[PDB]
């Protein structure tokens, strides 16, 4: 029976910690994408700087 | 607690996964801006000096 209560604790404690593991992941994919749509932009404006710079 | 930690992970994932797509989509967006803006500048320059050959034209008569 002791080794039942520790199992249900366990797995629900688990669920806990693994639904606060999702949780960081996805605030962690959401940054990442946010810092790559930047990049883009804002690569490709220094681009054409640089590039309409030259062409001038 | 249990149904906690999974909302988060659940939420959370959604969000890093989406902040990275985003990213992607910029990178997108931005390597849509360079072409577009490297276009535009061959074409500004080809006239400039378009028009000043043809300002060259106008000195001759």
């Amino acid at each position: 029976l002791g080794d039942f209560m520790d199992k249900r604790d366990a797995s629900i404690k688990e669920q806990l910690s693994g639904v606060k593991d999702t949780s960081s992941e996805v605030k962690q994919l959401e940054e990442q994408a946010n810092a790559v749509m930047r990049a883009a932009r804002a690569e490709i404006s220094a681009a054409l700087n640089k590039m309409k710079k030259e062409t001038q | 607690t249990i149904r906690n930690s999974e909302e988060l992970r659940g939420k959370a994932i959604e969000q890093l996964e989406k902040a990275r797509a985003r990213l992607k989509k910029v990178e997108m967006d931005a390597d849509q801006f360079r072409v577009n803006g490297y276009s535009e500048i061959e074409r500004e320059k080809m006239n400039l000096i378009n028009s000043t050959y043809k300002t060259l034209e106008q000195f001759e008569n």
